[PDB]
């Protein structure tokens, strides 16, 4: 009974904190980015794109044509060096604790369902 | 109550802390625990990252809620 | 990052600038690097003129990317 509802909470938080960290295939451990391009570099040395969570070798991997400010790359679709995928992330998040809570007020009652940290 | 924590390499260690405990005093037990100094942690709950001086309560940390240690990086 | 600006007469001048910079920071720099105010520095990069008011990573420019400098003199 109980054990349910931890279970379900618990894997929510879960699923918030996967939309933010960025995992390293070669070591293991998760990353975030304080600032800076697109290309992280772990510090056991393994490369990836922080959009795609993809194993990468260098900036090849981005698009690198030069851009009219405010519009997409007319060359190619490859991701992006500079573009901050912050207010993304935190619109995935905030989607999915809203429907858990929503969801965990439908199983239990209309009367405490919070998920997660609150907002601002 | 008792909450998990995920290290950098990937070990989950359990903790048993109080909701009223501050960060500080969670990455002290993290400390005693693993001997990972407290100015090398960076906590992640849910997507957000914890900050010094606030509380477990503060976050809406629950038992056996998952806290993770995360190495924050410059992009190149 | 790290970009290098050419002059006509072929001269390479190194910047240290950020992605969030904008080009009214990249002419300020050239200004302290060179004493060149920036009402007098035009900017162009792979054909585009560069507007102050927006920023290196709105033009896509990469890391050791290089831009030109021409001269504008509107006071003789
Ligand atoms: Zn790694
Ligand atoms: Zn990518
Ligand atoms: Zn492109």
């Amino acid at each position: 009974a109980e054990k349910d509802d931890i279970k379900y909470r618990t894997s929510i938080e879960e699923k918030m904190t996967a939309a933010r960290i960025r995992k390293c295939h070669k070591c293991g451990t998760g990353l975030i980015k304080s600032e800076g391009a697109n290309r992280m570099s772990c510090r056991c040395g393994a490369q990836m794109c922080y959009l795609c969570r993809v194993s990468i070798n260098g900036y090849d991997h981005f698009c690198q044509h030069p851009r009219s400010p405010g519009a997409p790359c007319q060359e190619c679709s490859r991701c992006s060096l500079w573009t901050d995928p912050t207010e993304d992330d935190e619109k995935l998040i905030e989607e999915i604790q809203k429907e858990a809570e929503e969801e965990q007020k439908r199983k239990n009652g209309e009367n405490f369902k919070r998920i997660g940290p609150p907002l601002e | 109550m008792q909450i998990f924590v995920k290290t950098l390499t990937g070990k989950t260690i359990t903790l048993e802390v109080e909701p009223s405990d501050t960060i500080e005093n969670v990455k002290a037990k993290i400390q005693d625990k693993e001997g990972i100094p407290p100015d090398q942690q960076r906590l992640i709950f849910a997507g957000k990252q914890l900050e010094d001086g606030r509380t477990l309560s503060d976050y809406n940390i629950q038992k056996e809620s998952t806290l993770h240690l995360v190495l924050r990086l410059r992009g190149g």
